[PDB]
Parts: structure tokens; C-alpha cells; sequence
């Protein structure tokens, strides 16, 4: 019901699985022989860009065709071309 | 009608059958006008997308099939084909914000109330396309930094 | 950052990554952590500094799946009237293996293969192809595709054969596996 | 209830969504350790277990989708659990 | 023409009830109807602002909660004086 994420920096955090299922690539890489049992690592995703995604997914996960304004998601200047990186490798 | 839609039909000013289909179609007469041929019909674009036109065309305004339907004048007239041409068009993945020249962004030039609406029942909300938004608003180097495909997609935002 | 456009050998690249995928095809134990490295790779690969490199590895991982089968096909068709049970062995395993192998290339198949994959709605109604080409398929299509071209085409005549003729033993009243021959039908 | 919580230990980060004693008793589920051996600090301050959502003093404004409230948490350490800090992620440059 | 929009309201409220279990996917039985304003000839506005029971409220938010999705644009009118259930 919980899955692990372990980023290149080494801080690993623990989210609801039906949380990190929303992305695609995160789906495919639980299919196939590993299995994992769950914990995944990523070799060269650092830790806070990977903190930010997971507050996308709950952030996603809280409105979902919800009534009313949707609050915007802040964004961090300098991040902003990490996050656009980081899109790709995750397919969210 | 395939064969016709693979050469590129395009006008002088850019339009396609989908754009002339959408729109007010303005030379109907000859009896072509009555009981016939309503124009920004919905059972002619069905078919166009079924045989396979492609979707986001781009417009030498960047209207895109889709800034068109929202300048659509009255909406209650013919409310209901408004309706399913917007599910339609939201159908086979044309991308929900696009902008060309300045940002005209289909909520903002939407101008018709209710149509408004209609269109944020559609939208699916992306990491990509906010992300790709937020550093838009920005000014940040994108040459050779990115990957090439993404160069294309932060340059549709 | 380690997810920057660059530039890495092709070569060795590919030398580490078939020793996962021949594990992996043979639906073989592979290490949780070596999987997880060899998803990276691919988009290494597929975003390389000079210029892309999808085309090669595509008709590489094709020539490689040609060989397996072409391996397979003189295992099989070397023993005679032990096809049946051989058929389900390796077909359990080529499917899982094919399964697996179409989630493992994800991101080839989203952001390369389907921009010059044809339309299904001209491959309908509109025809008009007549080309001496094989345009761009998903991954587990040119797996499926192939194994139809290269194996079972030759040798059909005599598996029907003894399909038919064990419905005859069948209506004898003896009750051969019903599994395995179930699962050859399902696989037409 | 409805409050966007984050625990940081070293290490470690959790993410969850009406009293401390309920998250030490979920925190204690999540990582098979006794809850009376844990312990939260609030900006360096225990937090006595039992203390409702209520009497925490921050609510929807504080747990936000986006930045949602962040605790620390001391895990025990030998008898009890003081002093234990999250090693702060690495910044962009 | 007014008799032609009666019968296709049975149609459409068959439909509107039909397509009103998806993205739920109470306590109470819950049977209930959705008509169109514009046909039906029901065009007595409720003068009063009936209090909907606390135990019936549940599945008034429940009904309001989903006629947005699927129902894009449209909007509910409750003639509760007509509404009926067991006690
Ligand atoms: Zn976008």
C-alpha cells in the first residue's frame, strides 16, 4: 500500500501507492521481475526536485474535478528547467 | 475524402477543412443556405476526424481548431452541437492550452460564458505543460539544454 | 545534472544491456537494482549530444529478436511429433518475455515510435500505402509480427495435422491435455 | 484530519493526509516502532500525546496541497528520542 | 410539438438517471427522477425554500456531487413538493 523512492541524493521518502501510480513510467517500472517484495531508486534524480514531484502528486490527488478556483502550484524560479527536465523520465 | 485531406488543402490564409468546417461557413446561398449545410455543424467534423485530418493544425493566427469554436457568437443557438463538437475536439488529444504570437490562450479568448465552462469540464491538468508555463513566464535559456522535442513543446507554450 | 543531453558510447551501451535482456526474455531472476540502472539507459540512448540514436538500436533489437527466434525455430523443428508439448514451453516464455520487453522500452515507444507509426485510420479505410517498407510498429508488435513471419508460417501443416488427428482420439474417448492444446488454439 | 503533514527524520521523510497519539500510533504501523518511543518536536517543542488537531493551532492555511505542514520528529534514541535532525536536502547551485 | 417533447422526457430522465451511477463508483432507498425544465409543463417555481432533511441531505450533496462531470453546463431545479419516499 506504500511504496519507497530513493533519489541519487539518498533521502528516501514514502508515499501512498495509489498516489504514485499516477504516473505512467512509475507504473511500468513496478511491472515486469521486480517485483520489489516496495522501494525504487532513481541514480541520478536529486532529492528536492523529487520532493516537489511527490507534492504534485498529492496536490493532484487532493482536486480531481473538484467544484470551485484550484489553488495554482507554486514554482521556484531556478527549478524551473529541472522540473521541465524531469518531466520526461517520469512521464507524469 | 481521405485522399483529399493527405495533400495539404490549405488556403491562402491558412485554413483547413476543420477550421472552415468549425467556424461560420459565410458563402452559403443558392438554396445551400436553407435547409441544408448549417454551418459550425457537428456530423461533417465527426467524419473529417474519422478520416483522419489532423487535429492541432496549426494556423498562420495559431487559432488551432480550437480558438475558432470558442468565438462562436450565440450559444444557445445550436447549444447542444456546440456541446459535442467541444467533447469531439477534445477527443484525439489536441492540446488544451496552445498559443501563438501573443498568448491567446482559448480560456481567455473565449468570450461566450457558459462555453467557458464547458471547456474547464475538459481540461486535464499536466506537470509538463505547468511546468512549461511557469518557465514561459519566465526568460530562461532553452538551446541546447533540453532534450529536441521538448524544445518544440516548452516552444507551443 | 545527470538527465543533460550528452554524449556516451553506443557500443558499450548496448554490450551492458543485452545481458539484461537475454535474462530477461528467458523470464530469468534479474537483480531489482540492475533493472532499475538498465531503465536509464534507455533514455540515455535516446537523447544522445550529437544526434539520436533510436533507428540503430531499433533494427539491433530486431536483428537480436531474429536470431533468438531463428535459434528457437531449429530447436523445435529438430524434434519430431514432441512439438506439441515443446510449443506451450516456449510460448509461455516468449509471451512473458514479449510483455515484459514492451514495458521496458516505454519511453522509445511514447516519444519515437509513434510519430512515424502509421494511423490506424488510413490503414482502415483510407489504404493508400504501397511502399517496399516496414513503417515503425510498437515493440511487442514487431515481436508478435515476427514470430508469426518466421515460425509458425513453416511449420503449420503438421501441427494442424496432429491436432486433427488427436480430435479423432479425442472422439475415441481418451482425454489428452487439455491444457496445452487449448493454449496452442488460443495462440492462432 | 484533512491536514497535509510531512515527518522528517534523517533520512526519512514521510508524507500523510485527531489527536498525536493517532499519527504516533499510524507512524508506528508505517515503521514497526513502539509510539511512546517516538516523539514529535514542533519548531523544537514536544508535543504531549493526545493533543488534538484542534489545540495544534494550524489548519487548512497551514497543511496547503502544495506546502504542506512540516514536523519534526525526534525518533528514539537509547531511552528516549531527543536530538535527532534531517540532514537538509541538497540545493540547486 | 409540446406533446412530442412529453414523451422523449421519460427518455431523457431514464438517461439522466442511467448515467448518474459512474463516478460514485447513504443509508437510505434512493429512487428519483430528472426531468427538463424546458419541456415539462412544471413551470410552478417553488415560492418556499423547503429544509431538506439532515438524513436526505446526504444524498442531495450526493446528487449535486456528480451532475457536474457528465452533465457539463447544466443545471439542477428540486421540486421537492413532488419527491417522495418511505418512513
Ligand atoms: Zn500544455
Amino acid at each position: 500500500m506504500y511504496v519507497k523512492l530513493i533519489s541519487s541524493d539518498g533521502h528516501e521518502f514514502i508515499v501512498k501507492r495509489e498516489h504514485a501510480l499516477t504516473s505512467g513510467t512509475i507504473k511500468a517500472m513496478l511491472s515486469g521481475p521486480g517485483q520489489f517484495a516496495n522501494e525504487v531508486n532513481f541514480r541520478e534524480i536529486p532529492s528536492h526536485v523529487l520532493s516537489k514531484v511527490c507534492m504534485y502528486f498529492t496536490y493532484k490527488v487532493r482536486y480531481t474535478n473538484s467544484s470551485t478556483e484550484i489553488p495554482e502550484f507554486p514554482i521556484a524560479p531556478e527549478i524551473a528547467l529541472e522540473l521541465l527536465m524531469a518531466a520526461n523520465f517520469l512521464d507524469c | 475524402i481521405y485522399n483529399l485531406i493527405h495533400l495539404d488543402p490549405r488556403t491562402r490564409e491558412g485554413f483547413t477543412l476543420l477550421h472552415l468546417a468549425v467556424n461560420s461557413n459565410t458563402p452559403v446561398d443558392d438554396f445551400h443556405t436553407n435547409d441544408v449545410c448549417s454551418f459550425p455543424n457537428a456530423l461533417v467534423t465527426k467524419l473529417l476526424l474519422d478520416c483522419g485530418a489532423e487535429v492541432n493544425a496549426v494556423d498562420n493566427e495559431g487559432n488551432s481548431a480550437l480558438h475558432i469554436i470558442v468565438q462562436y457568437n450565440r450559444p444557445i443557438s445550436d447549444f447542444l452541437t456546440l456541446h459535442s463538437i467541444i467533447i469531439s475536439l477534445v477527443e484525439a488529444g489536441a492540446h488544451t492550452d496552445m498559443t501563438n504570437k501573443q498568448n491567446k490562450t482559448p480560456l481567455d479568448k473565449s468570450t461566450t460564458g457558459v462555453s467557458e465552462i464547458l471547456l474547464k469540464t475538459q481540461m486535464k491538468m499536466s506537470l509538463k505543460c505547468l511546468a512549461a508555463r511557469a518557465v514561459r513566464a519566465n526568460d530562461i535559456n532553452y538551446q541546447d539544454q533540453i532534450p529536441r522535442t521538448l524544445e518544440e513543446f516548452v516552444g507551443f507554450h | 545534472m545527470s538527465l543533460k543531453p550528452r554524449v556516451v558510447d553506443f557500443d558499450e551501451t548496448w554490450n551492458k544491456l543485452l545481458t539484461t535482456i537475454k535474462a530477461v526474455v528467458m523470464l530469468e531472476y534479474v537483480e531489482r537494482a540492475t533493472w532499475n540502472d538498465r531503465f536509464s539507459d534507455i533514455y540515455a540512448l535516446c537523447v544522445a549530444y550529437p544526434e539520436p540514436l533510436g533507428e540503430r538500436l531499433y533494427t539491433e533489437t530486431k536483428i537480436f529478436l531474429e536470431n533468438h527466434v531463428r535459434h528457437l525455430h531449429k530447436r523445435v523443428l529438430e524434434s519430431e511429433e514432441q512439438v506439441l508439448v515443446m510449443y506451450h514451453r516456449y510460448w509461455e516464455e516468449y509471451s512473458k518475455g514479449a510483455d515484459y520487453m514492451d514495458c521496458l522500452y516505454r519511453y522509445l515507444n511514447t516519444q519515437f515510435i509513434k510519430k512515424n507509426k502509421l494511423t490506424e485510420a488510413d490503414l482502415q479505410y483510407g489504404y493508400g500505402g504501397v511502399d517496399m517498407n516496414e513503417p515503425l510498429m510498437e515493440i511487442g508488435e514487431l515481436a508478435l509480427d515476427m514470430w508469426r513471419k518466421l515460425m509458425v508460417e513453416p511449420l503449420q501443416a503438421i501441427l494442424i495435422r496432429m491436432l486433427l488427428r488427436e480430435i479423432k482420439n479425442d472422439r475415441g474417448g481418451e482425454d489428452p491435455n487439455q491444457k496445452v492444446i487449448h493454449g496452442v488454439i488460443n495462440s492462432f | 484530519m484533512d491536514v497535509f503533514l510531512m515527518i522528517r527524520r534523517h533520512k526519512t521523510t514521510i508524507f500523510t493526509d485527531s489527536t498525536v497519539f493517532e499519527l504516533k500510533r499510524i507512524v508506528e504501523g508505517i515503521l514497526k516502532r513502539p509510539p511512546d518511543e517516538q516523539r514529535l518536536y514542533k519548531d523544537d517543542q514536544l508535543l504531549d500525546d493526545g493533543k488534538t488537531l484542534g489545540e495544534c493551532g494550524f489548519t487548512s492555511q497551514t497543511a496547503r496541497p502544495q506546502a504542506p505542514a512540516t514536523v519534526g520528529l525526534a525518533f528514539r534514541a537509547d531511552d528516549t528520542f531527543e536530538a535527532l535532525c534531517i540532514e537538509p536536502f541538497s540545493s540547486p547551485p | 410539438s409540446k406533446l412530442h417533447r412529453m414523451y422523449t422526457d421519460m427518455s431523457v430522465s431514464a438517461d439522466l438517471n442511467n448515467k448518474f451511477n459512474n463516478f460514485i463508483k447513504l443509508g437510505i432507498s434512493f429512487q428519483i427522477y430528472v426531468l427538463q425544465a424546458g419541456a415539462w409543463p412544471l413551470t410552478q417555481a417553488p415560492s418556499s425554500t423547503f429544509a431538506i432533511p439532515q438524513e436526505l441531505e446526504k444524498s442531495v450533496q450526493m446528487f449535486e456531487l456528480f451532475y457536474s462531470q457528465h452533465f457539463s453546463g447544466r443545471k439542477l431545479t428540486w421540486l421537492h413538493y413532488l419527491c417522495t419516499g418511505e418512513v
